[PDB]
């Protein structure tokens, strides 16, 4: 009743349980208004770490016979799943790995050039997102015959153009500044 | 001969090569490399360290070449084994392979290395003077009260 | 990172007191 | 009670529900905040801040290509950090990397990737590679004119690249050799 | 009162009430802050960033061949949406 | 000399959803603190008992 030793109890109780009422509200919120998904595969070498979602290159190219050729123990081991996997993950087109992939549910992993992945990025119904960096590094480059008169002059127009920034600001328009799909993804909350 | 460059972890100093002579002085990637390429090449190699230990690069006053293109161009050496960038000026004067590292500008900043050691959180959204305060008021209500 | 109230929480504050003196007013 | 007391306790009631209204909202402010900032929104966003320094070499390619470049990204940069003070401009790489060390995070440092990646994994573990590349180049071994070692070392170049031998001999250097380790603390916990 | 049956039963529900009450202020500060986060977007360069408000010129006038004849990224990309989209974003008259 | 430089690079299909969870909700408050509220129930109730 008027004893107050109880009083002084129950008011840091009453203090203890607001403060953590107030907090749970708060990081509540914070929780909330924060839309941020959870990325399945962060890395190349996190999709090694889980046996549920499948994973898969082209059947002839050059991005399985890469697999086949490393000696990497990471990317040893995703081609002795991908060569030991029921049914098989390889595909025979392009576009029949990125169908599957986008009538998966994302149960499915589809490897394939840089380029053309963050092309497709940028296609509708702009689905598929790009993640993780490069596993090696190759080229593309302009061809000229044995021996011939041009194939100097291109050399050079080639190094020349990629120093002015022309080759980037290029590429950039024809992937990114033509692109469908938009801008990025909305890390702005709406509604 | 091989002219490389001293850049870590191209071309490095095992601190013991007070003790050794040749090849076996200097370790690193472009080592192995020069290795591996004198391999499927078939060479005897001999692995030089340039005089000035500054890459490629030409002055408008005098006209000439120093570092590894020097010693290439001016015919002080067969081969530039190193961590070379493939410009235009460059392959004016010599012949380069094709890129064996593929490369490109990229930031650096400090990494967060953060883990949380406040002692109290609720004392940081409100002002140190506002707990100060609520206790004057507290009290203050409490005279009032008794 | 902000998160550093004074001055109104000082003002919510301050009619407290004057809440205490209309209450000593009543009381007389 | 006797209508005063009512009075003090409804006015304190009114006062100490606004003070924790307030620590809530407050709180959840400082939360809210803390999980709005990303740490690397892109290589145009560095530039569009006015608090955190960046930087590349005094004498080096960098420098000259950020000049040179008529991207509108990179001239307003290069035009920052011609005029800006104290200079962003360092003398040795490790001068640079050194002053990103004691900024507590406010300079950055713009250098080659593979550079980049080996303080990144080398000691004391305190630098961070964000963002994609700026640009694109590449090493290659330079050979003399017409010599008889072009064709056969190029060949090799690219015969030891798609044996996967170049792909490891990286790893090993950048990875195995030294080690920050941790294996990327486990991707950082997610 | 003092029975534990209707004791534990005001904690539960005190719990409960909590939660939910605590829930409510949450989601209502959640709406309140992107409510104020939106911003109209105002500039040119925002309708080639945003794929859900469609945009269109006239069929025939300066403004479509304007947008078709920039060389200007953002330009670029509009024109691109534009003569690619369906049903047609043109009208005839104004 | 190369125009363009590329890898091999990982696609996946962007989730789109959300998946509830009963427990995703008392997530937000750690586990530890909620042991902890238990503690603290049964330790304060037995120094008023």
């Amino acid at each position: 009743p008027r004893s107050l030793s109880a009083r002084i109890v129950a008011g840091v109780w009453w203090f203890f349980t607001l403060i953590i009422i107030s907090s749970y509200t708060a990081n509540l919120a914070a929780f909330l208004t924060v839309e941020r998904m959870v990325s399945p595969i962060e890395s190349a070498e996190d999709l090694s770490k889980q046996t549920e979602i499948a994973y898969g290159t082209l059947d002839s190219g050059s991005t399985k016979e890469f697999f086949r050729r490393s000696k990497i123990a990471v990317f040893d081991k995703m081609w002795t799943y991908m060569r030991s996997a029921e049914p098989s993950v390889f595909v025979r087109t392009t576009a029949e790995g990125v169908a599957r992939v986008r009538k998966s549910k994302g149960k499915y992993a589809y490897l394939l050039e840089s380029t053309m992945n963050e092309y497709i990025e940028q296609r509708k119904p702009c689905d598929t997102m790009k993640v993780g960096g490069n596993l090696d590094s190759k080229g593309y480059g302009i061809a000229t015959p044995k021996g011939s008169s041009l194939g100097t002059p291109v050399n050079l127009a080639v190094l020349k153009l990629s120093e002015q920034g022309v080759l980037d600001k290029l590429k950039n328009k024809w992937w990114y500044d033509k692109g469908e799909c938009g801008a990025k993804d909305s890390g702005s909350k709406e509604k | 001969v091989v002219t490389t460059i001293l850049e870590s972890p191209y071309v490095m100093m095992k601190k013991n090569h007070e003790m050794l002579e040749g090849n076996e002085r200097y370790e690193g990637y472009c080592v192995d490399l020069a290795a591996e390429i004198a391999k499927h090449c078939g060479f005897k190699y001999k692995l030089t360290i340039v005089g000035d230990g500054k890459y490629g690069a030409r002055d408008a006053d005098t006209k000439i070449w120093n570092g590894m293109v020097g010693e290439l161009v001016y015919g002080k050496a067969d081969i530039a084994i190193a961590p070379l960038t493939i410009t235009l000026v460059r392959e004016e004067v010599i012949d380069f392979s094709k890129p064996f590292m593929s490369l490109g500008i990229s930031i650096m900043i400090k990494k967060p290395q953060k883990s949380k050691p406040g002692v109290f959180s609720f004392l940081d959204p409100l002002a140190y003077e506002i707990w100060m305060a609520i206790v004057f008021a507290y009290i203050g209500v409490s005279v009032v009260l008794f | 990172t902000s998160a550093l109230s004074l001055s109104n929480v000082a003002g919510v504050f301050y009619i407290l007191v004057g809440g205490l003196g209309l209450a000593m007013l009543v009381a007389l």
